[PDB]
């Protein structure tokens, strides 16, 4: 026999981690939804590859328990053009297409999109930042060649000429190459993911070679991370926290982390001893839960030996077009309650729930209404920089065959030690074309 | 009861049991004997039912029964390979025919104990046929065949898997047990000893046609062929070529003169040219202990003694006499079974004879107990 | 017999029809999928592309470095596996006592689940957790290189799969009567000089089976090399190569161009072991 | 003399060689969050909470019920449809009996990934993906060779002369198949319904491709998937506990049926 | 060779072949015969090499070889199962003992052709297989045994699988072949008929004790045991529980005074009435024509013919007898194989008589050839 399904439960699949922060929002929208639409958050594996696999193979087998998934940024094109995501204008109500764009930063709004049609309502973002040392470096650099020059200048005394960036063969290297390329003034896929413009125009080839020259120079510079082919974002964080780096670049989560990793047996050369109040607030948890003033004094003490800056461009005196790494809510096609799932989305993105997910969750807000609010601007000191980078950000190339494109674009830059900048371009063109042509093996 | 079967025949798609016709009366212990590969066993299969007959009747009693399958004949057939089920126990094995005959279990246990008392299976009724030797498994099979009390008891070469020391005791046991029960029986065998010790009316079978039917002693004395002549008897009868000299015959050695009555019986039919003679090895004595009137028909001059088997109550002297004329079809198919070489001849003489190996001994045939055969039509001429 | 062959066919028909509809329609469908362009993620752009899906697998060095690994494994884990299964067979056949406590411990690595016998070597060569890992110098982690992490794979395969080659050699080795070895013994025959002129020529039809099977099995090694290192450092087999770009890149017109090339590469080995070296059904 | 001393150390080496990679996971599934290499033996403080950790929430429970169900439904049908095709060793047919035992055994050496691409693309959209009826067809097809090769090797060893004998008794051609003939083949079918189960109970790459959702997911897949988020960021105890719960039935089945299993795999070497 | 061996003993952790001793001279045909399970095959495996000896010497010639290897003893062997390699063909089989010795191929081909010619192997019979019919397979085994031309020639019961109608011809062939070649031979056999037919000097083995080795005639005439009296001789010896009467012997159902000289010879030792006698089935005739001198020593008793196996010119009439008493250790171990029942005796009558099943017939014994035996050591007392 069997069969029950008392209430109309909507189950929205979030990443494995950041579940403790996507469950309070679920219950807060539950106690706001009404008496129906019991929201109950499930969770996918961790690691973006495993999540994509779970979602794709479970949607292929037409599962009826997958309603509101949380796609990564780069899966919108594939999950849309494939047929596994319902356009926000195809709802019983039709009120989502006008809600998911009524108040949202232009950057992330244009990262959940297919051929000028919205397929996912965005919920969070992220963007890289320069994390310099304020004392051993008199001022933040603003251009990558200036970065290398000031590094080699700092190579004289000490050993901090150790520029730290994610460089190993994985998605982070593609993100770095893509933000460099877009800063230069080019683009990988022309539009609608059909024709490559990586080398088409002599200007585009100039931008590609100007990105490859920087990628190779940061690796072949004197000193400069003896083993650069093995450092992901976490290894860059460690290379700064051990004082063995000067100008790392990394997501904005490294500002809180460092603090605690510099108060419980710190290694950042930042003493952060001060008063026993920090030690009294750091006991047995390590989470650095203060009375809202130890946080201030610790951040001010780190303001002497730890300073951030906007991402450095490549053309002299031009703002950099950094990438994005947020999430997007999206209604799966294999479902039963479609208008209900769209209600769940437009309630999970509410400005109050964004306030929560950004102040007590650690994920930046996507809606413009928060950055002009000081209560937001207390936990994110770099709110102006992150906003000015989110207002014009360089989204990764959108095309349904993106796993193949990423694998073939990271398997030809993987030897970061030796890329011959004026040559690699003629190989990246061939491999991206062989990928978007439907004939690209991955290992 | 009486198993009268006439004109029975088989046709393999070839003619293996051609024209089998007689009556196995009630009480007999018949014996089908023949070289391996004749119709001696297909005949028994057809009397049982495990094969299809072609013609004739098989009327066991008073009912033509060649149109049925065996559940309605009541004929127990003990196999050669002891086809007994290896998962039941000896008690269940001996009981199976009863428990299929729908008899209450009390009489089942009573009859099974009775039969296990008839044999020597007193205690073995609690062990599978796996932990049993040859003799006791054979006895389990025979017991399983005894219990039902059937009309016929169709034994099928059961004593072929037993040691030569046990086979004789088993033959005595089978003869006594059958004389005790008395039901009709048949028995397919392979040798002449089994066929002449436990037997009431032997039946020789060559290629399908019954060669002769008679009491075993009557197959011994007056065989009505060459096959039924040189087949039975462990020291097989010696076949000497011969050519009738119209007053006698000049056998390879001697001048036997064919005492008048057999001479005229032979002269009744002077058709062939190579009429051979058979001198049974028992009928060859020596010139040592032959004192008396028997010396005049001795025909002894001398023969070398190749091998002298001194195995007790009789010395088997082997020898050879050159020539040619022991050539027929009956003799050929009788010697294809075992090797008769060319002219190897043996003769059993008394035990008192003092003879070494490889010397010159005087063998003497007695020309009053010899049989004359025909080397073309294969049929005795003295008696039939 | 006119009604006996009828029963034979009506008993043999279910298995034959089933094996046909599950092993001849899929391989007749993969040859249609492979000469095409599917991609399973843009189902509006599908076309007939001709032979441009084989000439794109054979030409790029992602297939050959996964066709040479599945040989540098399948020719070592058969040499070692035979040299060890022969020892196990001789032991299980010529042991004085036991023979019921070792012939039953040999069967444990035969029925054990390979996803539970490879997670036993994965957590053995992992530094800080496994005993076999702290018999090397400190901080080694062989599972992060290529050649060491292939040694681990061939070791796992040998351990897991030799207790079937052992039984197959025992099946043919029991058919060599002891009195025959005695007849060889009453001659000039050292215990090695009979295992090369009496035993081996007598177990030949029971080797070219236990050597063919273990040749077509180690050619499809997937789950011993998917748990240890899921094709990380270009240590991937050919089954993993055909699984990746069908269940990670979602290319079907290529996950079939490889699914039929694996079959075409196994057919050659089976034909060599059948026609030339003359194997047969046991 | 010394032959026993030299031939009793081999009988210990060959057992330690086959029990150490199992007494490793057995000692790993008992160390509580202190996996410190402490040894193939003597893991101190064996307090097992992993076993009652992986058995909470239908992540492994249902992924074990699925494997048990698929194993049973694919061993019953495999035995039923392989016995009637191995009974073609008692019969005899001209049009290709010698090549049946060749083909239906050579398809056992068939690259799974060679026919998982078209099988997957065929189950997709034809109502056969994450569900048993999609996992029991390939399992049965790949278990038929084993169930034929181990049954047509026992339908030779039983004597069919016993039927010819029972016929000469009061037995009908029907009672013979209930009594004499039936209990002889029983210890030869219970030994094929163990080999087929043991095979179809360890199959990866067929339950990893034709299976997505909660239903129709097996035990080996759900063990390879313990690197998610349920296990507390250290899935060593949990993975070893899953592996041990999985390799208990094989040990229980081998301790009992060693003789029959060897006699069936070797086909006449008992 | 001149193969002698004494104190040859075995033991299995209890002994088997305790305290053996023989001296097989050059040319002998010594035959190890005994009941199934004695130490008659272990002695062969110890003379051969496949087992080691526990004590004593084994001097093939001199130079005790109880520590050498089977390859350097220079012996042969033909087994019971005809151990021959099927992965070869008959010529390769025959060649094996010569090729495995690393001998140039020309003389190898010459010698193997010659040795094939010695037997019926003229064209290799088939030359394709390693399997043939029974007789020629046996002859292939014997051939391979012959080719090497070794010192000793140890055949391990080769004729225990053929058919009884070919076994006799095979015995004749083995006899002639060994007499022609000239190599020492040690034949292990199972029945007394073979061992008496071929063999210059038999040996009997009961549980590992050699008994009364010489001749096949001084072993049937003067046996030195109840065992070696009731064992050899195809119709076993009748053992009657006798009784001393101080003037002769008192049969169970007969009174007779034996000759006084042999009387005192047997009375040279006082025995406390543990005396049983033996009467060969050969020395029990009928009342047909023994009239004359033997009428006084007739001892004409009367008994009913249980069965009459009239298998030719020698009617074996059985009979039973009242009471019991024929019991000893030797008789028990001799009956452990056959002769079941202590009241089932046999008597061979010349075919002259007229008897049928169940008839009161008066058998008469020539009471001058009966041997008296003890009942504790089974030792003979007339002569050993």
């Amino acid at each position: 026999c069997g069969s029950q399904t008392g209430g109309i439960v909507i189950n929205y699949y979030t990443p494995a981690n950041e579940e403790a922060t996507f469950k309070a929002v679920a219950n807060r929208c539950n106690e706001q939804l009404g008496g129906r639409f019991q929201i109950a958050q499930r969770n996918l594996p961790k690691g973006a590859d495993d999540q994509r696999l779970q979602l794709a193979r479970r949607l292929t087998g037409n599962d009826k328990s997958l309603d509101v998934m949380a796609l990564d940024v780069v899966w919108t094109a594939e999950f849309a053009e494939a047929g596994w995501a319902v356009p926000l204008s195809e709802d019983p109500a039709g009120l989502a297409e006008a809600d998911a764009t009524e108040n949202t930063l232009p950057g992330p709004l244009e990262t959940a999109r297919w051929q000028d049609e919205l397929y996912a309502a965005p919920i969070t973002t992220n963007t890289q930042l320069l994390w310099y040392r304020a004392d051993l470096m008199p001022a933040p650099p603003t251009t990558w060649d200036g970065m290398l020059d000031e590094a080699n200048r700092l190579y004289r005394e000490g050993g901090p000429s150790w520029i730290a960036v994610q460089g190993k063969q994985y998605e982070g290297m593609v993100v770095w190459f893509n933000t460099l390329l877009q800063s230069a003034g080019g683009q990988v896929l022309s539009d609608d993911g059909q024709r490559v413009t990586l080398t088409d125009t002599p200007e585009h080839r100039a931008a590609t070679v100007k990105a490859l020259r920087i990628i190779k120079s940061v690796a072949t510079a004197p000193g400069a991370d003896p083993s650069i082919t093995q450092t992901d974002e976490n290894t860059a964080r460690l290379a700064l926290e051990q004082g063995k780096a000067a100008l790392e670049v990394n997501w904005p989560y490294v500002l809180p982390s460092l603090l605690e990793n510099a108060v419980k047996g710190g290694v950042s050369f930042l003493p952060l001893d001060g008063d026993p109040a920090l030690q009294g607030s750091i006991n047995d948890v390590g989470t650095f839960s203060p009375t809202d003033e130890q946080f201030d004094i610790a951040f001010d003490a780190s303001k002497k030996v730890f300073g951030f800056a906007p991402y450095p461009g490549v053309n002299p005196d031009e703002p950099a077009r950094v990438t994005l790494g947020g999430l997007n809510l999206a209604v799966a096609s294999t479902s039963q309650h479609k208008a209900e799932a769209f209600e769940a989305i437009r309630c999970l993105r509410n400005v109050e729930n964004q306030r929560y997910t950004s102040i007590e969750g650690g994920l930046p807000a996507v809606r413009t209404s928060l950055y002009d609010d000081p209560a937001f601007q207390k936990k994110y000191p770099q709110y102006e920089i992150i906003r000015q980078q989110l207002t014009n950000a360089a989204v990764r190339p959108a095309t349904p065959v993106y796993q193949a494109v990423s694998t073939r674009m990271s398997a030809t830059l993987a030897p970061i030690s030796d890329i011959d900048p004026e040559r690699t371009a003629d190989e990246l063109t061939e491999a991206v074309q062989k990928a978007i042509d439907g004939k690209g093996l991955i290992p | 009861a009486e198993i009268v079967l006439d004109r029975v025949t088989k046709s393999y798609p070839r003619a293996a049991v051609k024209e089998f016709s007689m009556t196995i009366a009630d009480g007999e212990f018949i014996i089908l004997v023949g070289p391996s590969g004749c119709g001696k066993s297909t005949t028994l299969n057809m009397i049982a039912g495990l094969e299809e007959i072609t013609s004739g009747e098989l009327r066991i009693g008073g009912e033509r029964v060649n149109e049925k399958a065996p559940k309605d004949r009541d004929i127990a057939m003990v196999f050669q390979s002891y086809a007994l089920y290896p998962h039941m126990t000896v008690r269940q094995n001996i009981a199976f025919p009863l428990t299929l005959a729908k008899v209450p279990k009390a009489e089942i246990a009573a009859k099974v104990e009775e039969t296990a008392k008839i044999l020597d299976l007193s205690e073995l009724l609690d062990r599978k046929p796996g932990q049993l030797s040859g003799g006791q498994r054979q006895r389990v099979a025979m017991g399983r065949a005894i219990v039902r009390s059937p009309k016929a008891f169709l034994m099928d070469q059961p004593l072929s898997n037993l040691d030569a020391k046990l086979r004789v005791q088993m033959r005595a046991e089978i003869s006594r047990l059958q004389d005790r029960l008395g039901t009709t029986t048949v028995y397919v065998t392979h040798d002449q000893t089994e066929a002449m010790t436990l037997g009431d009316r032997v039946v020789v079978m060559l290629a399908g046609e019954v060669q002769q039917i008679g009491t075993p002693d009557e197959l011994y004395s007056s065989p009505a062929n060459l096959f039924v002549a040189g087949f039975i008897g462990s020291p097989a009868m010696n076949f000497f070529p011969a050519t009738r000299t119209d007053v006698g015959v000049r056998l390879p050695f001697g001048e036997v003169t064919l005492t008048p009555h057999m001479l005229d019986l032979l002269d009744k039919q002077a058709r062939p040219e190579n009429i051979i003679v058979g001198i049974r090895p028992e009928h060859i004595e020596d010139s040592a202990l032959l004192d008396g009137y028997a010396r005049i028909r001795a025909l002894t001059f001398s023969v070398r003694a190749d091998i002298v088997e001194s195995l007790g109550a009789d010395k088997y002297v082997h020898f050879t006499t050159e020539g040619a004329g022991a050539e027929s079809a009956q003799l050929a198919e009788l010697a294809a079974d075992s090797g008769a070489g060319t002219n190897q001849f043996i003769a059993r003489v008394s035990a008192d004879s003092r003879v070494r190996t490889g010397e010159q001994i005087e063998l003497a045939i007695d020309t009053t107990k010899l049989s004359i055969f025909d080397a073309a039509t294969g049929l005795n001429l003295t008696r039939d | 017999k006119k009604s006996e062959r009828r029963l034979a066919f009506w008993l043999i028909a279910p298995a034959v029809l089933l094996m046909l509809a599950v092993t001849a329609y899929p391989i007749g469908y993969a040859v249609w999928l492979s000469l095409q362009r599917y991609n399973l993620a843009e189902p509006h752009d599908t076309e007939f592309i001709g032979l441009a899906n084989y000439v794109t697998v054979l030409t790029d060095g992602y297939w050959w470095t996964a066709f040479a690994v599945t040989l540098g494994i399948t020719v070592v884990s058969v040499a070692i596996e035979f040299a060890l299964g022969l020892a196990l067979a001789l032991v299980m056949h010529r042991t004085i006592f036991g023979k019921g406590a070792v012939r039953t411990a040999i069967l444990i690595p035969y029925g054990i689940v390979t996803v539970a016998a490879s997670y036993s070597w994965y957590y053995a060569w992992t530094p800080g957790t496994g005993y076999l890992a702290n018999l090397l110098p400190e901080g080694s982690a062989p599972l992060t290189d290529q050649l060491p992490s292939l040694a681990i794979v061939v070791l796992a395969e040998v351990w897991k799969t030799t207790p079937f080659m052992a039984l197959l050699l025992l099946a043919g080795l029991a058919l060599v009567p002891q009195d025959l070895l005695n007849a060889a013994q009453v001659d000039g025959a050292g215990p090695w000089k009979r295992l090369t002129k009496v035993i081996l020529p007598m177990i030949k039809p029971a080797i070219l089976v236990a050597l063919l099977f273990r040749t077509l099995d180690a050619f499809r090694i997937f789950d011993n090399i998917y748990i240890l290192t899921g094709g990380s450092n270009d240590t991937g087999s050919v089954s993993i190569l055909g699984y990746d770009n069908l269940f990670k890149a979602f290319n079907v017109g290529l996950g079939s161009a490889i699914s039929v090339l694996i079959f075409l590469s196994v057919a050659i080995i089976a034909f060599i072991y059948i026609k030339i070296f003359g194997a047969a059904a046991p | 003399a010394r032959r026993a001393t030299w031939w009793s150390v081999v009988n210990i080496l060959v057992i330690v060689y086959a029990l150490i990679p199992v007494l490793w996971i057995l000692s790993l599934s008992l160390k509580p969050t202190s996996s410190v290499k402490d040894g193939k033996l003597i893991p101190t403080e064996i307090t097992f909470a992993n076993y009652k950790a992986i058995f909470s929430g239908d992540a492994f429970t249902s992924a074990l019920f699925n494997s048990i169900g698929i194993g049973l439904i694919t061993t019953i049908i495999a035995v039923v449809i392989g016995g009637m095709a191995a009974y073609a060793v008692a019969r005899l047919q001209f049009p290709g009996k010698q090549l049946l035992i060749g083909v239906a055994l050579l398809i056992a050496m068939f690259p799974h990934i060679s026919l998982v691409t078209p099988i997957f693309n065929m189950w997709r959209g034809i109502g056969l993906f994450d569900t048993w009826p999609g996992l029991i067809i390939p399992y049965i097809t790949f278990a038929l060779p084993l169930a034929i090769y181990t049954l047509s090797a026992f339908f030779r060893e039983i004597p069919w002369d016993l039927e010819k004998a029972a016929k000469m008794d009061g037995a009908t051609p029907a009672q013979a198949f209930r009594k004499v003939i039936a209990p002889l083949a029983a210890p030869g079918i219970v030994t094929a319904a163990i080999l087929v189960f043991i095979f179809a109970w360890n199959d990866l790459l067929l339950a990893l491709s034709l299976t997505a959702t909660q239903r129709a997911i097996t035990a080996p897949v759900a063990i390879a998937n313990f690197t998610g988020s349920s296990q507390f960021e250290e899935p060593t105890g949990s993975i070893a506990a899953g592996a041990m719960v999985i390799t208990i039935p094989i040990i229980i089945f081998v301790l009992i049926f060693q003789r029959r299993i060897v006699a069936g795999l070797t086909s006449g070497a008992v």
